[PDB]
RNA sequence: GGAAACUGGGUAUAGGUGAAACACACCUGUACCACCCACGUGGUGUAGUGCUCCUGUAUUGGUACACUUGCACGCCAGUUUCC
């Protein structure tokens, strides 16, 4: 068969000083063939503990392997701001080799209510044939949001992608464009575009609208 | 350091295709460590993919691989390959390279990654993108919160970079993760947040460089026309 | 090539070591099996010589001629050094 990495939790919110422990399962037997791994953004990953629980050289010291059985668990004894990252786990007691899912572990803050900017069409861009209706929230924290687009009213779905920032590095907030997607042809046919925001600082939804063809 | 990988020879690949990535070595001899692939796809998690045994030139390929993709060494040129074949979107990720370490210290763990190159398996034809401007509200606020940015569409393959005032502006600039859309091509926006009491008078652009297309793309971003 | 050290029946298998997951190399265990004996908690390259020891064939105690046990060289094969 092949071997199976299942590593709790898959995300981990925690303050700086917090000791924290990630959990990595094994569907058969490793012996101590595991090795834990840190990756941050943009960058190749670095490793942090080799067979079950020895300090790759260099590795601070807060950084600490453990095993039980078939259960390994990562420790760190206090968080450094520089130790925000996701963590990887591996084995290689056999071929092929398994990488667990990573936990990426992120700033617990206290909620930030998102500031709502919405921004119509360039018309360059409808000189295309495209419209492209994009809306801001911005430095909101948690980082679950809600964001529908009312167009006339009419909610609408399946038209509009989206993307987050990582977690800022100053504020330590999330930020949010939704961009609803129409054609020139039918963007024309309406006039009232709005953007309605749900989120854990918001008392009530908030909506940013505007009116095709004002100023 | 001292001890580098370097892999080249990732891009862009339609279905069915065949590239050949290389991982070439500096400052130790590859014959005498294992050698391995890992890829990443975006946004995804890790995924070892093949090796090669020192001394006995053993290979092996995860599951998901086999049969598609051969790894190979060559000691003269002190380079590893991975020739892949048959390739499928799915296969759309960075493809690290990396060494086990030396069994007395750091066990079997990988101590040493390439830079990672990137594999974009898609059909579409490279393509620069288009710039439109995220101009401020004419509402925005009386007092000095406003918020402004690029629209950066159609764009193949990844990945663009984004500044403004070449580089000038930094704080309270967030430039979003791309999104592949469903043409294809990708498209991201970037914004930035700014006093009003500034609109009046100073000038944002934002600076674009698409790299695989050679496309370089300012545009300035005013408020809106009628807004005094 | 020169000399320096070791090593020595078969198949498996566990562990170690060599820059070493497998392979290859080496080292150490284990299990089993094939053979020698004088039959063991035994032994194990060798149709060689010498001493030895066991068992015979007997002949002219002596002597041959075998068989066996051990020891020492030699020879063979492998390994590791060092020029």
């Amino acid at each position: 068969s092949d071997i199976q990495m299942t590593q709790s939790p898959s995300s981990l919110s925690a303050s700086v000083g917090d000791r924290v422990t990630i959990t990595c399962r094994a569907s058969q037997s490793v012996s101590s063939a595991v090795a834990w791994y840190q990756q941050k953004p943009g960058k190749a990953p670095k490793l942090l503990i080799y067979s079950a629980s020895s300090l790759y050289s260099g590795v601070p010291s807060r950084f600490s392997g453990s095993r039980s059985g078939t259960d390994f668990t990562l420790t760190i004894s206090s968080l450094q701001p520089e130790d925000f990252a996701t963590y990887y786990c591996q084995q290689s007691y056999s071929f092929p080799s398994t990488f667990g899912q990573g936990t990426k572990v992120e700033i617990k803050r206290t909620v930030a209510a998102p500031s709502v900017f919405i921004f119509p069409p360039s018309d360059e861009q409808l000189k295309s044939g495209t419209a492209s209706v994009v809306c801001l929230l911005n430095n909101f924290y948690p980082r679950e949001a809600k964001v529908q687009w009312k167009v006339d009213n009419a909610l609408q779905s399946g038209n509009s992608q989206e993307s987050v920032t990582e977690q800022d590095s100053k504020d330590s907030t999330y930020s949010l464009s939704s961009t609803l997607t129409l054609s020139k042809a039918d963007y024309e046919k309406h006039k009232v575009y709005a953007c309605e925001v749900t989120h854990q600082g918001l008392s009530s939804p908030v909506t940013k609208s505007f009116n095709r063809g004002e100023c | 350091s001292e001890v580098q990988l370097v892999e080249s020879g990732g891009g862009l690949v339609q279905p069915g295709g065949s590239l050949r990535l290389s991982c070439a070595a500096s400052g130790f001899y590859i014959s005498y460590s294992s050698i391995h692939w890992v890829r990443q796809a975006p946004g995804k998690g890790l995924e070892w993919v093949a090796s090669i045994s020192p001394y006995s030139g053993s290979t092996y390929y995860a599951d998901s691989v086999k049969g598609r993709f051969t790894i190979s060494a060559d000691t003269s040129k002190n380079t590893a390959y991975l020739q892949m074949n048959s390739l499928r979107a799915e296969d759309t990720a960075v493809y690290y390279c990396a060494r086990q370490g030396y069994r007395r210290r750091s066990g079997r763990g990988f101590d040493y990654w390439g830079q990672g190159t990137l594999v974009t398996v898609s059909s579409a034809s490279t393509k620069g993108p288009s710039v439109f401007p995220l101009a401020p509200s004419s509402k925005s606020t009386s007092g000095g919160t406003a918020a402004l940015g690029c629209l950066v569409k159609d764009y193949f393959p990844e990945p663009v970079t984004v500044s403004w005032n070449s580089g000038a502006l930094t704080s309270g600039v967030h430039t979003f993760p791309a999104v592949l859309q469903s043409s294809g091509l990708y498209s991201l926006s970037s914004v930035v947040t700014v006093p009003s009491s500034s609109l009046g008078t100073q000038t944002y652009i934002c600076n674009v460089n698409h790299k695989p297309s050679n496309t370089k793309v300012d545009k300035k971003v005013e408020p809106k026309s009628c807004d005094k």
